[PDB]
């Protein structure tokens, strides 16, 4: 009746094509902003002082790079944690330079996305579902934010948050095991372990439900029209599918619930992206991967390599040529 | 269900299984142990003890470089 | 009491939401974990006083408790040394036995008391859905906890102070007297922006600070918990909030995990309330005494530091922050909000004074930025010093990396279950926390999307 | 090889005399320099000051010498600039002042020598021993 | 060599043990296969 | 009632077995070898 | 009853452990590799092949230990026990890294055994053989990563060791020396596996969230029974609800399951395409519009020229230690290194 309940009662809507709800209006104004921030400045940029020591770093397309180089630079290190909005800026062409525009699109894009989770518990509520789909993505968040803000924090910078490009990701990877050995961190191995048998279990699961499908289609037309979207039978024999993969292995290697299947098929890479996420944000605070070099000696004392020392020699290539102009000390403090 | 074998949960709560058992798990283990303590590992596959990775004559890598008289070759090495 | 999974409906690894409705069995739980958190401070500050070296730092033994203990102004004195190791293992003693004692009834109302409150008394009986009993308990929790705040105030003000790091002869155990009842100061702590230079409530930088904003928390929890026994929620609060023992749980688990996060980031840049004596110096404390470090160094081999450009024509030593301060340069120049005990001597009104740096520099403070940036919070996994390329010889990992990165972790895994709480509650007090009703699903009812 | 005699055999003064230490003196002398001198002497380097490092050739350079035992003991008894002119023991830890550097007011002189020891025979287990910060 | 003597022989423990208290049972499941 | 003792799953369990407990000894060992 | 059919029939039995016709190649081969990688990380040295410990003997981790890659000397060299290099020597082919191609040729018969179990069981059961083409991608990864990048290259030598940190020193290797990262062809395996990984646990999440009330537990695990015939979760609410949260949303439980398939499979074999030509130093390392305005041009830097420097100084650091067979002698002045590290 009153303007305020018809105004809920369109916001909470199950039949709005895209949903809203309460989180979406906050979603999709932060999702808007960050997303044509990032277009207009992956497209035309100025080149972005990260380190602050005046040496500007072209990131847009328009300033030389292709696809693969470009990025929206990450704000000064003269910066730092500094809140740098465009009224606190001179002009926007300063602005502009000190990687304003990183800033501006990083807080409303993490904005956005923890609103995307808190908007997929609200379309579930609506829906009569479960609600546990935002769990699932909070393990995508927690990477993302890892990235974007806690290494950040950590570090005490924004510029070293990573770049909104894919040669600056590369970038930021390399820098990251140079300085924090993330190979040999247990997290980022949990997190392998993740992302490798997440895929080998979307490939099982994959494999052995279209493996066992129903005929009920011709040899002519796609299999995919023996299913009809709404009907109540399986579409696949699970029993047939247990027994190939119960003598795959063993029999009781394989699932026969169909539920615990699904949960585990939920539960593996979240965990592992968890794990990972977790890993990159306690790097944040230097709690780096495992350092065994010189750890094995002979009876004279002398060191005797492993694939470890091998690899930090790797380590300190990336190190000493890392960000080339922006030490004047021995050490690379933070 | 059962493909014919005796299920595992009754073999392994059996007192005759861990009568078997308390014999021939630790004693393969002090098998293992007797092959590392011994010293006859280190024969056997030719890993250098602690103080065989350099000699005297020799304190560089022992990196083979030849490619059919190898035993000569580690020889010299030592 | 159903104690399987046909008498309950949950299985063994969601075994104690059986707990949910029995009240008393509830209680036990709390009480033998309780007794759990106050075992583990007892038996780890036994430890750390059984593997503490006093004539070496605390941060150098990966000791966490011993710390707190002296910040609190235990057993310590001029810039940290430990005077005495007695009130480290007093601490430790004292809730080893409070926690037997608590472990003893924690394991009564577990498996011996009623396991139903609500039959026995109407004071300890509860009900999830008696919004009155419920507050009367935040109440009661409420009172205790502005009782610990001015018992903090009491340890300060009364019973022979804290450790001021920021004190003048140096850090030193010292009574706070002026606690500034200001409530200007204290709340605006709360609107400083979360950000550089401002930090929110983790830049709370002198000891009258602290324990002016704790006699306000203890007046303020106080008066809240008197609410809650004397007043029923109100209309747009029953409205609002889901009335269930997972919904509390939730609400609890998101408090939680703001509190870990909050303590990560306190851990990681506040060197007031975690003095660098006995924490470490923070990693912009480290960086910062790097760059004086090397400026001290140049500076005594000749080089006029002020005039001294750098590869990149910034200043190798002394710069400009974005808003004009002096600063010092290299990476470090994003640190330069950093204040520290040893470099406030060094700072003007304008930045860092270059008479003070030419000719007010102690060898104290020389020898504190050195072993500040030798033991800068960076360290492996296995408790490797220094940065990850360097070799196995130096046993150390800062115990602010130890406490940020534990706490930022138990900060997002209580996120996670405040989610799974939050929607669970919402999903059960809704009724489809079982799945969707074949006959009735919902979606089923609604027009197409198109 | 073993840890034989000659690898801890080092020079013990200015003067050609040398001594041998102990396998339990150098196991002594490595612990004592991972308790106390690799905070800042990991790897024979010195992060806060890399000029004057532990490798022999810098010992060697010193004014006087530090490449003997007791040039290094005297080191940690009254430490001093790199020419030798200036004073450090308010600057280098020591043995004199247990008022400043309470880490080293429990090492008895046995144990001064059993590190000096060690820091001229971990010289000649590593050949990036004294060599810059990253190496 | 005593080292392969030394080696060998635990596993030579094992096996007669398994042996002497399987053996009745190992028989007769080899002769009902025959 | 009356199962086989000596199967192919015998065989499979200790293919893989009796050297893993080897190994686990050999590599206890291993843990006591001085420098 | 032939002889033939009696053993396909004692083959073929319903025991715990299926053996099959692809047993007798699988069995032999997956145990010799498995015992060849236990071995050689518990006991066998690398020290003559990379002057490194690689084994428990020689106090090395489970993540330090390797079967390491043999000698550069011998080439590509099938180094058998028989061979003309250990000339039947056990000890002397241990030393030589034969355990290397032992454990690789095994392995590389084992899963050929493996997809042709699949292909068996599958027959035998009556299914579709899509999980063996599913498996198509893993040999594809493993025969061109272990096998045609080493024969593309001057060795065995530079074949990945089979170890956790040889394994992360192969790809900081490939990083330094070929700048991976940038080549298309790994691009898509990553896209192929992060799908694979979000595919399986968004269809896991959407799952166990639209789950049909079937059962009076709280836990829902019971409400299922094998032998049903109805599905155990809405399809139409899944769809509903990813349709309004993401805008579009499965229709067809199919072409889900054949997408979760199809993602980190096509990845696996577009990365393997991509180890193919890095076999022959066939690199996505430059782009020569950048480099040329870059050696003309003091002024522009992107993030690829900052991974160009960083390649740069891995290659010079790493490779006297990497290559020991090479004696690479670069001397300190010739290091690439930026101001004060
Ligand atoms: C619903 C709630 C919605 C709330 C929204 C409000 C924002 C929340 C997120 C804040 C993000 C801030 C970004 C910049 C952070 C920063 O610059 O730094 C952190 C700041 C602290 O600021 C620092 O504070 C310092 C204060 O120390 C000063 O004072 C000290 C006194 O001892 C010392 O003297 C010290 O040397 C001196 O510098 C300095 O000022 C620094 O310059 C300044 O950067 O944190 C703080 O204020 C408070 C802690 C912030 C939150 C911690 C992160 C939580 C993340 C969770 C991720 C979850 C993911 C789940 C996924 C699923
Ligand atoms: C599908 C899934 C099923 C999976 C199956 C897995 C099991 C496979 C079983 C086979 C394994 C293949 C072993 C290949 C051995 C090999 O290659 O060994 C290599 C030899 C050649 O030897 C090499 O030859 C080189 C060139 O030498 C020549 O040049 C030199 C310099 O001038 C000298 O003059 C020298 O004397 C002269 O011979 C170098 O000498 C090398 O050191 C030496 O190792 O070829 C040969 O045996 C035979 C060459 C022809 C057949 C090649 C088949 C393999 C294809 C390789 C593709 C190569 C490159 C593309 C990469 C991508
Ligand atoms: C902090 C950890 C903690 C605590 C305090 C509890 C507490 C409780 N759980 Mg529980 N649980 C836990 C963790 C915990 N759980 C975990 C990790 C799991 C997953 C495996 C479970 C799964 C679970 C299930 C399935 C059930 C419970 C139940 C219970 C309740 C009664 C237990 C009972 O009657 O049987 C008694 C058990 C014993 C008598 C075994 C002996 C154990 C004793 C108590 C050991 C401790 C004694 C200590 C050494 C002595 C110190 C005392 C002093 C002298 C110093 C109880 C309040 C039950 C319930 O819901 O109640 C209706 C129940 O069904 N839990
Ligand atoms: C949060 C903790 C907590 C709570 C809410 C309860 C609640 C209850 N207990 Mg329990 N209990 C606890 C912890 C707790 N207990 C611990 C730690 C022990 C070990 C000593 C016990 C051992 C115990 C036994 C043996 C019995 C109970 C009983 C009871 C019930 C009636 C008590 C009563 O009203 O008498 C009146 C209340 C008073 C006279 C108040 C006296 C003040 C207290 C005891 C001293 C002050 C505490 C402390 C010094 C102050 C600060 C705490 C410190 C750790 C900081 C009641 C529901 C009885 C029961 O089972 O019901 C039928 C029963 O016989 N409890
Ligand atoms: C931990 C102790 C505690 C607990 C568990 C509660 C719990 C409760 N209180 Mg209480 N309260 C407390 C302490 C506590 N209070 C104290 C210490 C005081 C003294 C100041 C009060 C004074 C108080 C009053 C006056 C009222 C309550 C009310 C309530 C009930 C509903 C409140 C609500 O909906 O939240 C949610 C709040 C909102 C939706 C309002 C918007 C608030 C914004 C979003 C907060 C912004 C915070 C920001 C995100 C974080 C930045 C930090 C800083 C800048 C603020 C609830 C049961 C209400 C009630 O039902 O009466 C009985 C009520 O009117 N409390
Ligand atoms: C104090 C806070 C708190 C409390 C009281 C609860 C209480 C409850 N939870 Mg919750 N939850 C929490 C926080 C909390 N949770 C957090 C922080 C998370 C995110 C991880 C969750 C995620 C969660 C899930 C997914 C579920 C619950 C469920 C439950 C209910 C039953 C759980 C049970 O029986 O324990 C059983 C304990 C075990 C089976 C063992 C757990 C051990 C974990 C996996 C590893 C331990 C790690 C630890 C750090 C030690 C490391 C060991 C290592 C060295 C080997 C119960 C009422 C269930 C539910 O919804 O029922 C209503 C359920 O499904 N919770
Ligand atoms: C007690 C352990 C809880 C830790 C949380 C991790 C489990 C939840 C992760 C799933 C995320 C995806 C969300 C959608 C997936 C989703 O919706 O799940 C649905 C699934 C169905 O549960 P039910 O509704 O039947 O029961 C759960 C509650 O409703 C009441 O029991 O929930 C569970 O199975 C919870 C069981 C967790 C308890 C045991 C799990 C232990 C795994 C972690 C062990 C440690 C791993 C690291 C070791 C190296
Ligand atoms: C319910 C339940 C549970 C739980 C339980 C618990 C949680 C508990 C506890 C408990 C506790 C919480 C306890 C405790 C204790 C303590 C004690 C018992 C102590 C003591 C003492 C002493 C004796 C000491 C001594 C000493 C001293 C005096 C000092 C010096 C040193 C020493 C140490 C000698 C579970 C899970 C199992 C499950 C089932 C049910
Ligand atoms: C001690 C101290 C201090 C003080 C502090 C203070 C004084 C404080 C406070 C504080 C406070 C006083 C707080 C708070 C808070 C709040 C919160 C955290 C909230 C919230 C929220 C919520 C939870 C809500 C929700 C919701 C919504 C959103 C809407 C609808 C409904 C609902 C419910 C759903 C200082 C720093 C000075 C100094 C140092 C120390
Ligand atoms: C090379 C070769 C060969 C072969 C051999 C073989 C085939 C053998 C073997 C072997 C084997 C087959 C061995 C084994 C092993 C093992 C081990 C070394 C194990 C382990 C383990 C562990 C350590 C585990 C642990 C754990 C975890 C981590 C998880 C859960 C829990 C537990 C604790 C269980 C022949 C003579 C033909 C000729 C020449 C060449
Ligand atoms: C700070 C918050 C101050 C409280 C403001 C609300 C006071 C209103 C008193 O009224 C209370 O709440 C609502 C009005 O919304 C009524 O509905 C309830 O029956 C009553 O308990
Ligand atoms: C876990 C698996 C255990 C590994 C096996 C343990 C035994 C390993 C080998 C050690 C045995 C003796 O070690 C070595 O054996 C080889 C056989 O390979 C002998 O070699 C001898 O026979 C071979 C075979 O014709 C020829 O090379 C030659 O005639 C002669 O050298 C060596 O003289 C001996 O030094
Ligand atoms: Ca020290
Ligand atoms: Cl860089
Ligand atoms: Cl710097
Ligand atoms: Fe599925």
């Amino acid at each position: 009746a009153s303007l305020w309940e018809q105004f809920c009662q369109w916001v909470t809507s199950t039949n709005n094509r895209i949903y809203v709800g309460w989180f979406g209006t906050l979603m999709i104004p932060t999702l808007l902003t960050a997303t044509t921030c990032f277009i207009i400045a992956f497209i035309a940029a100025p080149p972005v002082d990260i380190d602050g020591i005046r040496e500007p770093v072209a990131g847009s397309l328009l300033y030389g790079n292709n696809i693969i180089s470009g990025a929206v630079v990450p704000s000064s290190n003269a910066i730092g944690l500094h809140f740098y909005p465009i009224w606190e800026a001179a002009s926007l062409d300063e602005w502009l330079y000190n990687g304003g525009p990183y800033q501006l699109v990083v807080f409303h894009f993490l904005i956005g996305i923890f609103c995307y989770m808190g908007r997929q518990w609200e379309l579930s509520y609506r829906l009569g579902m479960r609600p546990w789909i935002c769990v699932a993505y909070s393990a995508p968040v927690s990477a993302a934010t890892a990235v974007f803000l806690i290494y950040p924090i950590g570090q005490g910078s924004f510029s070293e948050g990573m770049p909104l490009g894919i040669s600056g990701t590369f970038n930021f990877m390399i820098v990251f095991q140079a300085e924090h050995n993330i190979l040999m961190h247990p997290f980022h191995m949990l997190g392998v372990a993740g992302v490798f048998g997440g895929s080998l279990f979307s490939a099982m699961h994959g494999s052995l439900v279209t493996s066992s499908l129903v005929r009920e289609t011709t040899e002519v037309e796609s299999q995919n029209y023996g299913y009809k979207f709404g009907q109540e039978e399986e579409t696949y024999n699970i029993v047939a599918a247990h027994g190939y993969f119960g003598r795959l292995i063993f029999q009781y290697a394989s699932f026969n619930n169909s539920r615990s299947l699904h949960f585990f098929l939920g539960a593996w890479p979240v965990i592992g992206i968890w794990f990972t996420a977790m890993g990159v944000s306690t790097m944040a605070f230097n709690l780096n991967g495992f350092n065994f070099n010189q750890s094995i000696l002979d009876s004279q004392g002398r060191v005797i390599g492993t694939w470890a020392d091998v690899l930090n020699r790797a380590n300190i290539g990336f190190e000493v040529m890392h960000e080339r102009n922006a030490h004047n000390f021995p050490l690379d403090l933070a | 269900g059962t493909t014919g074998e005796r299920p595992f949960s009754d073999i392994v709560t059996s007192i005759r299984y861990w009568v078997i058992h308390s014999i021939t798990i630790p004693m393969l283990f002090i098998a293992g142990w007797l092959f590392v303590s011994t010293g006859l590992a280190y024969d056997a596959f030719g890993t250098p003890r602690p103080d065989e990775y350099f000699t005297q004559t020799r304190q560089e890598l022992p990196i083979l470089q030849e490619r059919y008289d190898i035993n000569q070759e580690i020889q010299e090495f030592n | 009491g159903g104690r399987d999974l046909p008498s309950t409906g949950f299985a063994w690894w969601s075994g104690n939401a059986r707990l949910i409705n029995l009240s008393g069995k509830l209680l036990g739980a709390h009480v033998a974990h309780a007794g759990l958190i106050v075992f583990w401070a007892g038996a780890m500050t036994l430890f750390e006083v059984a593997h503490f070296i006093p004539e070496k730092p605390m941060y150098e033994q990966g000791l966490i408790l011993l710390p707190h203990i002296a910040t609190l102004g235990w057993g310590v004195g001029p810039a940290g040394e430990v005077t005495d190791i007695f009130p480290f293992f007093v601490v430790g003693v004292l809730h080893l036995i409070s926690s037997a004692v608590l472990g003893l009834g924690g394991i009564y109302h577990a498996l011996r008391g009623p396991e139903v409150l609500e039959e026995y008394s109407s004071f300890f009986g509860y009900d999830w859905k008696d919004k009155n009993q419920m507050t009367n308990i935040i109440g009661y929790h409420l009172i205790l906890l502005g009782c610990g705040a001015l018992l903090l105030v009491f340890k300060a003000m009364f019973f022979g102070g804290v450790y001021d790091t920021w004190a003048p002869g140096g850090g030193d155990v010292r009574v706070i007297t002026n606690p500034t009842l200001n409530p200007a100061i204290i709340f605006g702590y709360l609107l400083k922006a979360p950000f550089g230079g401002e930090g929110w409530i983790i830049s709370v930088n002198n000891m009258e600070d602290i324990i002016g904003g704790h006699i306000w928390i203890g007046l303020i929890c106080i008066s809240g918990g008197i609410w809650h026994i004397l007043t029923k929620p109100f209309g747009w609060a029953r409205r609002a909030l889901i009335w269930s023992g997972e919904a509390y749980l939730s609400y609890s688990l998101g408090a939680l995990s703001l509190m870990g996060f909050i303590a990560s980031v306190f851990v990681w840049f506040n060197n007031t309330a975690y003095p660098s004596e006995f924490y470490g110096p923070t990693g912009m404390e480290a960086s910062q005494s790097q760059a004086f470090t090397f400026l001290v160094r140049d500076q005594r081999l000749g080089a006029n530091i002020a005039s001294a450009q750098g590869p990149t024509g910034l200043g190798k030593y002394l710069m400009r922050s974005p808003s004009g301060e002096i600063i010092f340069g290299g990476e470090t120049m994003r640190f330069w909000d950093f204040r520290g005990p040893w470099l406030e001597p060094l700072r003007g009104p304008n930045g860092l004074d270059l008479d003070k740096l030419r000719n007010d520099i102690q060898p104290w403070q020389v020898r504190r930025a050195a072993e500040y940036m030798t033991h800068a919070p960076l360290g492996s996994l296995n408790s490797v010093g220094g940065v990850i390329t360097d070799v196995n010889s130096f046993n150390y990992v800062s115990p602010r990396a130890w406490l940020a990165t534990s706490h930022f972790v138990l900060g997002f895994f209580f996120l996670v279950g405040h989610l799974w709480h939050a929607g669970r509650a919402r999903a059960a007090a809704a009724g489809f926390e079982k799945g969707i009703d074949r006959e009735t699903e919902p979606t089923l009812f609604m027009p197409d999307l198109d | 090889v073993e840890l034989t005699e000659s690898t801890r055999t080092i020079p013990l003064d200015e003067a050609g005399g040398t001594t041998t230490l102990t396998a339990r003196q150098f196991t002594n002398g490595q612990k004592i320099f991972v308790d106390t001198c690799t905070q800042c002497h990991l790897q024979g380097k010195t992060k806060t000051n890399n000029n004057v490092s532990l490798g022999l050739a810098d010992l060697a350079g010193a004014e006087p010498r530090r490449d003997n035992v007791l040039a290094l003991v005297e080191f940690l008894k009254n430490p001093k600039s790199y020419d030798g002119e200036d004073d450090y023991s308010e600057l280098h830890p020591n043995i004199s002042r247990p008022d400043i550097y309470p880490e080293m007011r429990n090492y008895t002189e046995d144990d001064i020598f059993d590190v000096a020891g060690y820091t001229l025979i971990a010289p000649k287990l590593d050949e990036r021993w004294g060599g810059t910060i990253y190496f | 060599d005593w080292r392969v003597i030394v080696v060998v022989s635990p596993l030579l423990i094992a096996a007669t043990w398994a042996a002497i208290n399987i053996g009745a049972a190992a028989i007769r499941q080899l002769q009902d296969v025959l | 009632v009356t199962y086989p003792i000596f199967t192919v799953r015998w065989l499979a369990v200790h293919t893989l077995a009796v050297p893993s407990v080897f190994f686990v000894g050999a590599i206890a060992a291993m843990q006591f070898i001085q420098r | 009853r032939g002889w033939f059919d009696v053993l396909d029939d004692w083959l073929k039995r319903d025991r715990f452990v299926f053996i099959g016709w692809s047993g007798l190649l699988l069995f032999p081969c997956a145990f010799m590799a498995l015992g060849g990688w236990l071995t050689g990380t518990t006991f066998v040295t690398s020290w003559y092949t990379h002057g490194l410990a690689s084994s428990y003997l020689e106090g090395a981790n489970f993540l330090t230990v390797a079967v390491s890659s043999p000698a550069d000397a011998f080439g590509h060299s099938l180094l058998f026990l028989w061979g003309p290099e250990a000339q039947g020597n056990l000890t002397r082919w241990f030393q030589i890294g034969g355990l290397w191609p032992f454990v690789a040729l095994h392995g590389a018969f084992g899963l050929i055994g493996f997809m042709l179990r699949q292909f068996e069981i599958s027959r035998l059961v009556g299914i579709r053989p899509y999980n063996a083409i599913a498996f198509s991608g893993p040999i594809a990864v493993f025969v061109s990563v272990f096998l045609m990048y080493p024969l593309g290259q001057s060795s065995w030598f530079f074949a990945p060791s089979f170890g956790v940190a040889g394994i992360f020193r192969f790809i900081l290797f490939l990083q330094g020396f070929h700048n991976w990262t940038l080549n298309p062809f790994h691009m898509m395996g990553v896209a192929g596996i992060l799908g694979g990984a979000l595919l399986c646990a968004i269809h896991g999440a959407t799952v166990e969230n639209t789950l049909f009330e079937d059962g009076e537990d709280s836990n829902t695990f019971r409400a299922f029974e094998p032998t049903q015939a109805e599905e155990t979760y809405s399809m139409v609410t899944a769809n509903r609800f990813w349709s309004q949260i993401f805008g579009i949303a499965f229709s067809n439980k199919r072409w889900l399951h054949f997408f979760m398939l199809f993602v980190p499979v096509t990845g696996l074999w577009m990365s393997s395409v991509g180890i193919v030509g890095l076999a022959l130093n066939l690199r996505a390392y430059d782009f020569v519009s950048q480099e040329l305005r870059a050696a003309e041009d003091p002024e522009f830097e992107t993030f690829y020229t900052k991974n160009i420097l960083l390649n740069e100084g891995m290659r010079a650091w790493m490779a006297p230690q990497d290559q020991p067979h090479e004696n690479f002698i670069f001397p300190e002045e010739v290091l690439p290194r930026g101001n004060a590290l």
